[PDB]
């Protein structure tokens, strides 16, 4: 029958719930006239009306940790521990506050109205589609609420960790296996990660190849978890939050189209998407698939005991359906991907490309059996005996979600012992052995010639050299005019070898619009999408790596030109935009349309070797800087994410606390003792933080079970006798379940999760990544990969410093302009009044690689990769902790140029922030280089100041007085400036830090000061 | 190059007497593409003043105003009563964004004394009445968009959107 | 209609010659009631300009003032660069809503020109540098209300106040 009634789930708790309790005017609660409640039931009228014995004495005792922290008696009645003001507390510090103020429903009418705006919007669906309007609702219902412009509110403000959003897709993901509990049986715990993805990324010539490589990655995901969105609604995922997902939303309102919906209500909830899911941009329906991949390959699900085929839900019937089913879906969704591809190869036998892609499908489709990315799922469950006492929860039914979910990672770190690249799936004896090797090309007269992309596999097709190939490609196989080659050699370099999963690559990369066939995921026929894709042509134009080393020239020939363009008009650069062609490269679309053609490859023009005598001469008499053939590859990621999502306190204190302190906690006693208590004191303003910490001395010192809670009890019996309507008593075991609680966060080491952490971790990540999208189209980059923590973009050498600055500081939630809608301030991000957290506490990695662009993108990113995840585990730097110098291992910058390194703390107190006072101390070293080399461009300083800091460390390391090496300082600067008097004026909180190695061989100068001239060095030499 | 004016539009009279350039440059911000007015502007907090309709700064926090930006300046006579004031374009709150925008820009608006003598109290307002909506249209939607009614098919969706979306509030009085 | 002064607090040493008699009406909308500072008041699509240090009307939601709401007079001779305007009291978006409500309140917005030629590039900037804060409580916090440093000592709930409750937009342009 029908079921999952998480429509009330999350509504079950309004948006309005703060100030109802403790009105200023309380008019609320005699005009709808078993409290607060009320408004949510009159706020009940889209649908099913509101069940109320199934969501307040479970699955909203067990979503978030309010109910352990205040207590399941003061939890509920709401009133014996009170508070006048509203405020927000950062879930990672419990530091900082925010003033909520009030621009919320306070007449009986306005809410009528946001009730009519759901409406509007949730009324042109009819119910066949009783899941579609659930799913629709889980994105808009809070898309709506801060479009509307209303300050979004805690779940309460005796403990203002979670906004009340978060807690209640806490509720509704956890009502997932409460409604399979009070069914017969089941609780489920699905994890997936996709098996080396680092690797297959780092397989490609060009750009295009890389993009499409991540895309794929979060695509294929996106692919299998479409049937759970469909199947048991949105909120089954729990990793990553799809609640301000890119992929989600288009998804959503691409099905919403499908089926037939009046196009003028589209449009109403397309702007939210666009406004706000987006950062103002619709290109996506432009493009018609969103621009960046955005899906971590690495995702988790919280998973009913149901499942369909009886037409509604019946009980799962084993304990391998689900691993069986995502893995039939992968393989599935790859095969429909390939075949959707030969469809559209079919259609288009002409232009050459396309013929081949047609010529060399039919001949390995059983070698293209194999997707090339396999995954590696994990489950686990549970059961109601776990979760009841056959009339309500038990006592530590809390700490069932942790326990399972500590378990289910625990799985992947045993199977992540052993990897197995999806390469070895293949079976290539009898094709390499008895030459049954398709060979489009040359046949190799060397056994079977590698291929140039992955470089493991054998190649498919052989393009020639570059010696005379129009008539080396009509003698083969490969084409069949002189036409053909004008758009062959369009998308294969002359000489490229190319396996089938790299020419499936590059085929996809010609036109980024068949991945449709999976983001839409069994929604249109296959048929459907290509018939779609072959009725428009618009070009999608990825750049090149010279495309991006060519950024400051493009610019610079913008603001010259028609000056520039004189003398041209004879070689197809001032030609006039002729086509309808568009780029997910922001900065593409910002020009192009400014008087130069884009289009053109700098490889062809100025970085060629036939010409650009032309061109240096052409710049040099236009005042044009020939450019540079170097760009900057930048990679990002968090530290100790898993540590986090776990409540570890390493991302706390990374460096101290640092892996194997949890393999024996009791030697970091003190440090998690007061951090831990530093952090529950804070959290919860009130009138508890005083009970709490009471509390807490009661745990301090291991005063025994409860023979010491008479110190506390007190403090709370005082209080539960300031209400009458307090119904029955039950002060004398809260009290004690409280404490058993504390100390058991306390002896763990360790906040205990919950599905609410989980959430409120996971969106401000989606956050944090639609921030840093717009950070990088800022400074002119090309966001290969973005997803949360991660990142991996290509920008130019000029703007590295200044983007690794505004995004450490932005991913802490601190910037200075706003970022579209995204109006981020001191560690909270204002969408238009609504705070939503960040991640200030958590510390984030760099790896800048300064490579020609030239260079094979196969070692670049595998060197980047490398540099990140060994580096930012194995250098330690001297940091300061609660006065008291110690070591720290991540927030580290790793420049590397061609055998120059150089690391950049960026964290300087181990506990990255505290207060509100730390948000400028952020990566305050690469404003201090970014001040050097403003001053060395200027001509103030000579570049001789970064070859003579080594005669001045022998002295300044030696050195325990700080007044003298600021004058030492000072010498060495004024002994290399060329102006009247320079001022450049060195923190002195960067003398004396001491960065270290364990024994790699990675080289890096032992202090801070050497590093800052070594980053110069790099980034200079990145302008060569 | 780059100066334009925003203007409101309003269910009253009392509009096109406010400016003589009405063509400016090349093109105007906001863009009618034959599906819907875009890219409409909103100032939050401030109202107009019924007589004499002028867009006065209050401080109510939902009190606000959509209207359409054009190139042009104030009757040439004006910047004595108007307010020009310089954003980078990225502080500007539209609606129905359709794509980028110039990232600068030289605007004036209809600025009011607040004239504290006036017990300081507002009424919502909607367009209704669709003579008001035909004039408003028949009074500035030509003159700044010589296009509907020349091609524009879809003028019908005009007065819809105009029906539908633009709202303000005032004092009333 | 008792006449109030709005008065704010940036970083700089500029709100001291601006209110003569920091009195003048018969209370005061601002209280310091046991827990701090209470009833603040703030006003959307401004920004304080720190030279001469005066609220700027922009467009932008973006941006937003905070400071303490209380009585008195314009310098008696201003109403040429400042501003004059009543409210209702109850449009308001208040800070802790703990005092009392006027329901007609005329005040005086310190206000500064537009200078319609450089882009207004603003930043996001709350208080810091708590020597400030200390010399603050000095020159403001205690000529306003002589209960302050007579009646309490306990002056730290202001203190924490003032950087938690009290934060700006600074253009730095
Ligand atoms: N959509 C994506 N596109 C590109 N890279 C991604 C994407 N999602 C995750 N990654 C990266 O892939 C890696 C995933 O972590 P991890 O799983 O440890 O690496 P891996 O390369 O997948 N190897 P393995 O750990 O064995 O699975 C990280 O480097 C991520 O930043
Ligand atoms: N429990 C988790 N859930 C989801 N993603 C995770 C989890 N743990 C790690 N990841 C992500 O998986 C990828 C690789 O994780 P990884 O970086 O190896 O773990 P980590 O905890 O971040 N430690 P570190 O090496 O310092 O970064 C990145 O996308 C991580 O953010
Ligand atoms: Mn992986
Ligand atoms: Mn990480
Ligand atoms: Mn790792
Ligand atoms: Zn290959």
């Amino acid at each position: 029958e029908f079921l999952d009634y998480k429509i009330i789930a999350l509504l079950h708790d309004p948006p309005n719930k703060a100030w109802v309790i403790t009105g200023r005017a309380r008019n609320l609660t005699q005009q709808l006239s078993r409290k607060h409640e009320k408004v949510a039931k009159y706020i009940i009228n889209q649908l099913f009306g509101k069940n109320y014995s199934e969501k307040v004495d479970n699955a909203d005792k067990l979503a978030s940790s309010i109910d352990r922290y205040l207590g399941s008696i003061v939890y509920k009645e709401r009133s014996l521990f009170e508070n006048r003001s509203i405020f927000l507390k950062n879930i990672l510090l419990s530091n900082i506050q925010r003033d909520i103020g009030n621009l919320f429903p306070k007449d009986k009418s306005k809410l009528d109205n946001l009730i009519l705006e759901y409406k509007k919007l949730l009324n042109v669906i009819n119910k066949t589609n009783l899941i579609l309007k659930y799913q629709l609702f889980y994105l808009i219902y809070e898309l709506v609420w801060i479009d509307s412009k209303y300050e979004n509110t805690p779940s309460d403000t005796r403990n203002p960790t979670h906004t009340i959003f978060d807690h209640l897709y806490a509720t509704a993901a956890m009502m997932n296996w409460i409604l399979s509990l009070e069914k017969e049986a089941k609780g489920y715990l699905l994890g997936i990660d996709t098996i080396g993805v680092a690797d297959f990324i780092s397989k490609g010539r060009k750009t295009r190849d890389l993009w499409i490589s991540s895309y794929l990655v979060s695509a294929l995901l996106w692919y299998v978890i479409t049937w759970f969105i469909e199947e048991y609604g949105p909120d089954v995922i729990l990793f990553p939050s799809l609640r301000f997902n890119q992929f989600y939303a288009f998804y959503l309102l691409e099905k919403l189209r499908k089926e037939g919906v009046s196009e003028d209500v589209i449009d109403e909830i397309k702007e939210l998407i666009t406004k706000y899911i987006f950062n103002g941009d619709d290109l996506f329906e432009n493009l018609k698939i969103p621009p960046y991949p955005i899906i971590p390959g690495r995702i988790t699900l919280i998973l009913p005991g149901l499942i369909r085929e009886g037409e509604e839900y019946k009980k799962v019937q084993d304990d391998n359906c689900f691993i069986s089913k995502v893995k039939e879906r992968y393989n599935e969704g790859w095969r429909k991907l390939i075949e959707g591809l030969r469809c559209y190869s079919e259609r288009k036998r002409e232009d050459g490309f396309w013929n081949l892609v047609c010529r060399v499908l039919k001949l390995t489709e059983d070698l293209l059996q194999t997707t090339p990315l396999n995954i590696r799922v994990k489950q686990v469950s549970v059961t109601e005996d776990e979760i009841f006492n056959n009339n309500k929860l038990r006592s530590d039914s809390w700490k069932i979600y942790d326990n399972k979910y500590r378990q289910l990672v625990s799985e992947f770190k045993k199977s992540k012992l052993v990897k197995v690249t999806p390469e070895s799936r293949l079976k290539l004896f009898e094709l390499t052995k008895f030459d049954k090797l398709p060979q489009i090309g040359e046949k190799s007269k060397r056994g079977y010639e590698f291929c140039t992309s992955c470089g493991v596999l054998p190649a498919v097709v052989i393009m020639p050299k570059e010696d005379e190939l129009e008539k080396k490609l009509i003698d083969l196989g490969i084409a069949r005019d002189e036409k053909d080659v004008r758009s062959i050699k369009n998308m294969i370099s002359p000489g490229e070898r190319l396996c089938p999963w790299c020419l499936v690559k590059r085929a996809l990369g010609a036109e980024p619009r068949l991945m449709r066939i999976l983001l839409l995921g069994d929604l249109y026929s296959v048929e459907k999408i290509v018939n779609e894709i072959v009725s428009r042509d618009v070009k999608i134009e990825i750049p090149s790596t010279s495309d991006i080393a060519s950024i400051k020239t493009f610019e610079e020939m913008i603001e010259k030109k028609n000056e520039i363009c004189e003398d041209l008009k004879e070689e197809e650069v001032c030609e006039k935009p002729s086509e309808s062609v568009l780029s997910m490269w922001q900065w593409f679309n910002k020009n192009y349309y400014n008087g130069i053609n884009l289009t053109i490859d700098p490889e062809e023009y100025w970085f060629s070797e036939k010409r650009r005598r032309y061109y240096f001469s052409v710049f040099r008499r236009h005042r044009i800087t020939f450019p540079s053939p170097y760009y900057a590859l930048v990679r990002a990621d968090s530290d100790y994410l898993g540590d986090l999502l776990e409540g570890k306190l390493t991302p706390y204190l990374a460096g101290i606390i640092d892996s194997g302190d949890y393999a024996n906690i009791s030697e970091k006693k003190e440090e998690v003792n007061k951090l831990l208590e530093e952090y529950l004191v804070n959290a919860g303003s009130g009138s508890i933080v005083d009970y709490v910490k009471t509390v807490l001395k009661c745990i301090r010192e291991n005063l025994n079970k409860c023979s010491c809670a008479e110190k506390i009890y007190s403090n709370e019996v005082a209080k539960v006798m300031f209400r009458v309507n307090v119904e029955k008593a039950n002060v004398e075991e809260e009290v004690k379940n409280s404490l058993e609680y504390f100390e058991t966060i306390l002896n763990e080491g360790r906040i205990i999760v919950t599905p609410a952490w989980h959430v409120s971790i996971s969106s401000a990540l989606n956050r944090g990544l639609l921030v840093e999208l717009e950070l990088v189209n800022k400074h002119k980059g090309f966001v290969i990969y973005a997803g949360g923590d991660d990142l991996l973009a290509m920008l130019p050498v000029d703007e590295v410093l200044d983007f690794i600055k505004e995004s450490r500081r932005a991913f802490a939630g601190f910037g200075t302009e706003k970022l579209g809608n995204m109006c981020l301030e001191n560690g909270f991000v204002r969408i238009n009044n609504a705070y939503y957290p960040s991640l200030p506490i958590v510390g984030r990695s760099y790896s800048v690689i300064i490579a020609h662009y030239a260079d094979p993108l196969f070692f670049v990113i595998n060197d980047s990769y490398n540099l990140l995840e060994e580096g930012k585990e194995i250098i330690r730097y001297r940091v300061m902790y609660n006065g008291e110098y110690k070591d720290a291992k991540k927030d580290v910058a790793i420049f590397r140029y061609q055998g120059l390194t150089s690391v950049i703390p960026l964290s300087l107190k181990r506990p990255i922030v505290s207060s509100v006072s730390d948000f400028n101390e952020i990566a305050s070293i690469i404003d201090v280089i970014l001040e050097l080399k403003k001053r060395i461009d200027e001509g103030r300083i000579s570049v001789s100041l970064l070859y003579d800091y080594e005669k001045y460390k022998h002295l300044i390391v030696a050195s325990d007085e700080k007044y003298l090496t600021e004058f030492l300082v000072k010498d060495w600067i004024k002994r290399n400036s060329l102006r009247k008097h320079v001022e450049f004026t060195i923190d002195e909180k960067l003398y004396g830090v001491r960065l270290t190695i364990e024994n790699y061989p990675i080289k890096i100068p032992n202090d801070l000061i050497s590093n800052i001239v070594y980053t110069l060095r790099i980034i200079y030499g990145g302008e060569k | 190059s780059t100066q334009r004016e925003y203007v409101f539009i309003p269910i009253t009279n009392s509009i096109t007497i406010d400016v003589k350039i009405t063509i400016g440059g090349s093109d105007h911000i906001t863009n009618i593409d034959e599906r819907g007015i875009h890219n409409v502007l909103v100032i939050t907090g401030y109202a107009v003043d019924e007589k004499n309709g002028r867009l006065v700064p209050t401080l109510d926090p939902c009190d606000y105003v959509k209207g359409i930006l054009v190139a042009g300046t104030p009757q040439q006579a004006q910047s004595n009563d108007f307010l020009t004031l310089k954003l980078p374009a990225n502080k500007l709150y539209l609606i129905r964004k359709k794509g980028n925008i110039s990232d600068d820009l030289k605007i004036y608006i209809p600025y009011s004394s607040p004239d504290a003598r006036n017990s300081m109290k507002t009424k919502p307002v909607s367009i209704s009445d669709d003579t008001i909506v035909n004039n408003i249209i028949k009074e500035v939607f030509d003159k700044i968009y010589n296009i509907t009614q020349k091609e524009k098919v879809k003028i019908e969706k005009v007065k819809e959107d105009i029906k539908e979306l633009f709202s303000y509030y005032a004092l009333e009085q």
